[PDB]
DNA sequence: AATAAGTATTGATATAAGTAATAGATA
DNA sequence: TATCTACCGACAATATCAATACTTATT
């Protein structure tokens, strides 16, 4: 039934808390099944539907796929049984001999302890499983590559062990395995899968041309030259690929991470909160064990109290399909054309017809590429419209009852849903489905808000308030006719940059029209507020800067500006005095140019034949926020030093070369929320680890790595503003919960009632403040002063000298006795440590007394962090005002 | 009589971008006699030569004085080398043209736009006798346009269009070793199997004498090729160079799939055929067993097959109902 | 007590085949 | 001073083969 249909029926707030008090315990039972792992669910469901289809009879239905996995399943499993069999045979004879010397002396006697720690289905379905979801990844068409299937089915062997061992362990109330164990244990068992999957395949033969029958292996493993350096790839048959990309394949592989139907469970420690049978962690990235590392150590101190506050707020905000705009997606899908975004069926790809072979080659080579093309595109609509059913398979199982979705962070501190496939974080469809379960009175307000949402949508958010309300009035017969008739009218929604959720908008909008009194309207539609270009505003708060400021709205204004017109005037007037000097670049491209692509550019550089406009349009926001590129000047300097910084006590013999210490040292700083973040850029170093399929190019993640400064270095401003966002965001989503709003944040944008958008803009405006009252870049520099204190630098000798307390600080000679100064005694140990040309001992402290008198040899600096530039006078807290600072 | 530059001129070149260009005369006419031209060009005052890279241009000085043709267009874009062959073959009947060899246009604006040089067309049975094309492709880097030139002898569509072209190519001894590798040698890979299913090439000459210990012994003894020192090459760092004379020949498989099937086979030179047929389709092993009645060749890896043996494999390859699509084999990187 | 042998391991090179991309100071 | 040359990072993977260290099998 329709659970939203019969909350919104009850006519008294206290009668809908009873309801859904007793909607919480019915709807337990049901989050148990939710969160079934994926080997029991999958192997029941598919065995289930095997044994009804034997005796339904054999044909190739929605099902078929489900026999075959069946199917595949019990005649894998003796195959892996033997296996764990034979290696228990010599596993048991505990003498490691002259033996055969490749199938079971280093292999076998390998992988042989790691394939009994889980029963032997539960691999076979696990390989299969994994399998199926790689397909037409990495490349490869029709398959996946080698090297991720093996390491996925491996990982996913590992997590499935070491689940049954925490469950093992609140019971009765190696230890992460190497990548080559995961490697050699993959490629073990997807060899058997390879060896048993058969389907039947028709075709017909050139020399008698008679349609013939016959059985195929559904996977081959193959090779693939690409750029001239050959890959290995898994490909799979196109009788399985036209089920794969088919309707029914969430039958076959199911979701594990949907939106739950129960509350989430509060988020209490890093590895604790969330799904409330799932164990989740706290970061969505496990590449990186340095930040796990200190994500734990934070975690143990309890300093991340807020960040789990704002995580709380973010998972506690019930959602729920939004039906009326499902019923239209659902029509267009079923329709098969190409709509807004959505690809259209298409069954196969037309090539074009080919040259002649004896044309010349800029001919042929151009008929590749097109066929490349062709192919890519063809790739892309398959994937994009398997998606799409995905998740519109979930929103329709999802239809009826309330869901909520559990947040995680990222190392950056940005906040996703734990639900991947389906969330109100992903693409405009999505968004429109979902809808707040809560409804809360429009009130005066509420209704200029959904007004000006519409006009938002529509892309009119550069106009201020009442003209955006103007607009949505002047269009109201054109609400009523998208409203009215979705498809077989005028399609006015269509037009909109956001047409789902402006379709969704439109809807709410007739129902209002409908109503007398507009006020007593309940909306659940959630009105998106933000600001335009967070990092900007963040660069011109720590900055100070004042001309910035203007163009972020950060001062209050009667007419709100928008940096990206402001920047698109400027760099016009730029090209346009370019194209007068004489390049033609310019005056080709003039008319080209577009506020969308300073949009992405700025986007870009403030997060991450013409190559005038990236350095036009760069030199145009450093000039329009002087302060901010001063502060990003610093960043990447302080990134740049940090990165040639070399630990005094990390330092000893073990280095590869003695005068040439590695650099393992990345940025790491602490949030305002205090949340750690480290920069994980390391320079990978990868190597063939030896398979039973192929020897896969792999990396390890916990070989140390020495860090990748240009990536640091890079990193630094993009990093540390979306870090300031994200606090931002759990300090407002806090504060929001607490005043009873229902908050949801995409990141750019904040999501409310239109009847609490008022509200949240002053709690936004205040956490600003309570954020940027403390002065940042000053507070980041003391902390990698305290961090990065007793750290040395390697350095040339083609640049001038900065001061004179290092020429003593390298040589550690000073007597240091009666007090710990074992720095001294230690930093000294350091050169003892580096390998200056010696047998004897002071031989390097003298040689650069030369140097204190300079000669060109590479010496030690003491690691110093630059000053930070002069801060711009700018009251920020004149934004308690400024009612275009978000919109 | 073309004035041929000595070692004197060739000194002031200061930039080669990596390619090596003998300079000893001497050497020249040793090689010309071993050649013996005028046994497959009975008319050299009618024949028209394309040289491509001409670079120092003694090479196009001695051909011309000893031939005397009746054009030679020197295709050379390098600034300072053809700033040197402009200077230098002013009013001589040579061509110096500026144009880039590699550029596929440049042969479709020259001989069809400008029509500046324009061959002769000539059946498949016999060498083109109206048209020599000379290359001195030795850059180090510069190795994927003699496969390209290979390949276009299967496709007959840059220069062979115009019959079968013999080309005198000047290239690094790896490369000749890796062209010129018979069944099983340790440098069989598929460029020396493209090379015999499409050409018949000879070492012409070599420039060390402790490189001729990659190359057949048996073709070390028909070849005879002519050893000359590191000090007539005037670059003097480079690996050693090497002259191979090439004739296409007549081939009748289907060079799409010979191709997929060679370098989808010579990717494991080692794996006997008993398991490398499944890296061809799914259910390769199955059917290229129960068609392959020669229980032998099953054992043979391809390292050690003649290309007889691979144009039967595409045979095979050609008549498998379930064979893949093999034009769907790039890796999707916009993906 | 010799003196050659083996293997376990790592580093190198070739692979395909339009050669992606930027400037850099200098001829 | 205005084109000439240099920056190989996607040889962003893998099979094969020669060279470098770790056990030995007789007298």
């Amino acid at each position: 039934i329709n659970f939203f249909e019969i909350y919104n029926s009850l006519p008294t707030l206290e009668e809908k808390k009873a309801f859904e008090s007793a909607l919480n315990i019915f709807n337990q039972d049901r989050q148990k099944v939710l969160e079934n792992r994926a080997t029991e669910a999958a192997r029941e469901r598919w065995k289930h539907d095997f044994e009804e289809a034997k005796a339904r009879g054999d044909i190739s239905i929605e099902k078929n796929l489900n026999v075959k996995l069946w199917k595949w399943y019990n005649e894998m499993l003796p195959l892996v049984k033997e296996e764990i069999n034979h290696c228990r045979s010599l596993l048991s004879e505990k003498l490691s001999d002259k033996k055969g010397l490749n199938k079971v002396d280093t292999n076998r006697l390998g992988y042989g302890p790691y394939l009994t720690l889980i029963d032997p289905g539960k691999m076979c379905v696990i390989t299969i499983l994994e399998l199926l979801k790689l397909n037409s990844t990495g490349g490869v068409i029709e398959g996946m590559r080698t090297a991720r299937a093996v390491i996925s089915v491996g990982k996913a062997i590992e997590m499935e062990f070491r689940s049954e061992q925490v469950l093992k362990s609140e019971s009765q109330a190696k230890i992460l395995w190497p990548q080559s164990i995961r490697a050699r244990i993959g490629s073990v068992l997807i060899s058997m899968l390879i060896q048993v999957a058969k389907v039947s395949v028709q075709g017909v033969d050139p020399v008698t041309k008679a349609k013939v029958h016959g059985e195929a292996p559904a996977f081959a493993h193959g090779y693939q030259y690409h750029n001239g350096s050959k890959l290995g790839v898994l490909k799979i048959h196109k009788t399985l690929i036209r089920q794969l990309n088919g309707e029914r394949l969430i039958a076959s592989v199911q979701p594990q991470l949907l939106p739950m139907l129960v509350e989430p469970k509060p988020w209490v420690n890093w590895r604790s909160g969330g799904y409330h049978y799932t164990q989740s962690t706290l970061l969505r990235t496990k590449d990186s064990p340095e930040q796990v590392a200190y994500l734990k150590a934070a975690s143990d101190n309890g300093d991340i109290d807020r960040v789990y506050d704002g995580l709380n707020v973010l998972g506690r905000t019930p959602w729920t399909v939004n039906r009326k705009v499902f019923d239209v997606v659902s029509q267009v899908w079923n329709k098969g054309e190409g709509f807004l975004d959505i690809p259209g069926a298409q069954d196969e790809m037309v090539l074009p017809p080919a040259p002649p072979k004896n044309s010349d080659p800029s001919i042929l080579r151009a008929w590749k590429l097109q066929v490349k093309t062709i192919a890519n595109k063809f790739s892309s609509d398959r994937s994009n419209r398997c998606d799409t059913n995905y998740k519109l398979e979930i929103a329709r199982a999802f239809l009826g009852e309330k869901l909520y979705f559990p947040h995680n962070l990222d190392f950056r501190g940005r906040a996703y849903p734990l639900s991947p496939h389906f969330n109100h974080l992903g693409n405009d469809m999505s968004r429109g489905l979902l809808i707040f379960w809560h409804g809360k009175k429009l009130g005066p307000s509420g209704l200029k808000w959904l007004k000006i949402h519409l006009s938002n949508l529509f892309g009119f958010d550069k106009l201020p308030l009442k003209d955006r309300v103007a607009f949505t009035e002047s269009h109201l017969q054109d609400i009523k006719d998208s409203a009215e008739n979705p498809l077989t009218g005028d399609r006015w929604w269509t037009t909109a940059d956001k047409p789902w959720q402006a379709l969704a908008t439109c809807f709410e909008l007739n129902e209002v029209m409908k109503m007398d009194n507009p006020e007593e309207f309940i909306s659940h539609q959630p009105v998106h507020q933000d600001g335009t270009c967070n990092g900007l505003q963040h660069y011109a708060a720590l900055g100070g800067d004042v001309e910035g400021a203007t163009q972020v709205n950060l001062v209050p204004s009667d007419k709100p500006q928008d940096v990206y017109a402001h920047v698109a005037r400027l760099v016009q007037k730029r090209l346009e005095i370019a194209a007068e000097k004489g390049d033609e670049n310019a005056k080709i491209l003039k008319d080209k140019i577009t506020r969308k692509v300073v949009k992405q550019t700025v986007m870009t550089n403030v997060y991450g034949f013409s190559k005038y406009l990236t350095k036009h349009v760069f030199s145009a926001i450093r000039e329009l926020f002087h302060s901010a590129h001063l502060i990003q000047d610093w960043l990447g300097e302080s990134a740049k030093r940090i990165s040639k910084s070399i630990r005094l006590d990390v330092d000893e013999k073990s280095f590869k070369n003695g005068n040439k210490p590695d650099f393992m040292s990345s940025v790491i700083w602490t949030t305002p929320l205090g949340l750690p973040i480290v920069q994980p850029y390391r320079e990978e170093s990868k190597k063939q680890v030896e398979t039973n399929l192929q020897t896969v190019f792999i990396s390890d993640p916990f070989a140390v790595n020495p860090v990748n400064a240009r990536r640091q270095k890079a990193g630094l401003p993009p990093n540390f503003i979306h870090s300031l966002d994200a606090s931002h965001m759990l300090l407002s989503a806090a504060e929001c919960g607490k005043q009873g709003l229902d908050f949801a944040s995409v990141h750019d944008s904040y999501w409310t009632h239109a009847s609490d958008i008022d509200t949240m803009n002053v709690v936004l405006r205040e956490q600003f403040i309570k954020l940027h009252e403390v002065d940042l870049v000053l507070r980041l520099k003391e902390e990698f002063d305290q961090r990065y204190k007793n750290y040395v630098k390697i350095g040339k000798l083609k640049r001038s000298t900065d001061l004179a307390q290092k020429i003593i600080r390298i040589r550690k000679d000073l007597s240091r006795k009666l007090g710990r100064s074992t720095t001294l005694a230690d930093e000294i140990y350091f050169e003892k440590k580096r390998q200056e040309l010696l047998n004897e001992d002071i031989t390097d402290l003298d040689a650069l007394e030369l140097e204190n008198g300079n000669s060109g040899m590479s010496v030690l600096l003491p690691l110093r962090l630059p000053e930070i530039p002069p801060k711009g006078d700018f009251d920020v807290t004149v934004l308690r005002n400024s009612q275009y600072f978000f919109s | 009589s073309v004035p041929i530059p000595g070692i004197k001129d060739i000194s002031k070149l200061k930039f080669f971008y990596g390619f090596k260009y003998l300079w000893n005369p001497t050497v020249y006419n040793k090689i010309f006699d071993k050649l013996d031209l005028t046994k497959t060009y009975k008319h050299p005052e009618e024949l028209k030569v394309l040289d491509l890279y001409p670079g120092v241009g003694i090479q196009s000085a001695i051909f011309y004085n000893k031939y005397c043709p009746r054009q030679y267009s020197l295709l050379e874009k390098r600034s300072s080398l053809y700033k040197f062959l402009n200077a230098k073959f002013e009013g001589s009947p040579l061509q110096i043209l500026k144009r880039d060899p590699y550029d596929w246009s440049t042969y479709s604006n020259l001989i069809d736009e400008e029509r500046i040089f324009v061959p002769e067309v000539q059946s498949s049975d016999h060498i083109n006798d109206k048209f020599l094309t000379v290359a001195n492709v030795t850059g180090e880097g510069s190795e994927g346009l003699i496969m390209q030139w290979l390949s276009c002898i299967g496709n007959k569509n840059w220069l062979y269009r115009f019959g079968k072209v013999k080309m005198l190519l000047w290239m690094p001894s790896t490369t000749a070793r890796k062209l010129l590798a018979r069944p099983g040698m340790h440098s069989r890979s598929k460029c020396s199997v493209v090379r015999e299913a499409f050409t018949d090439t000879k070492l012409i000459a070599i420039s060390d004498a402790n490189e001729l210990k990659g190359f057949d012994s048996q073709c070390i003894e028909e070849w005879d090729p002519i050893l000359f020192s590191a000090a007539e090459i005037w670059p003097t760092k480079g690996k050693p160079i090497a002259l191979v004379e090439m004739d296409p020949i007549d081939f009748d498989f289907d060079v799409d799939n010979w191709d997929y099937v060679t370098r989808h086979l010579m990717i494991l030179k080692r794996t006997p055929l008993n398991t490398v047929m499944d890296s061809l389709g799914h259910g390769g092993q199955q059917y290229f067993n129960s068609r392959i009645t020669d229980k032998d060749l099953l054992k043979k890896c391809p390292i050690d097959l003649t290309n007889d043996e691979f144009i039967y494999l595409t045979k095979l390859f050609m008549e498998w109902p379930f064979k893949p699509d093999i034009l769907m084999d790039f890796v999707d990187m916009y993906q």
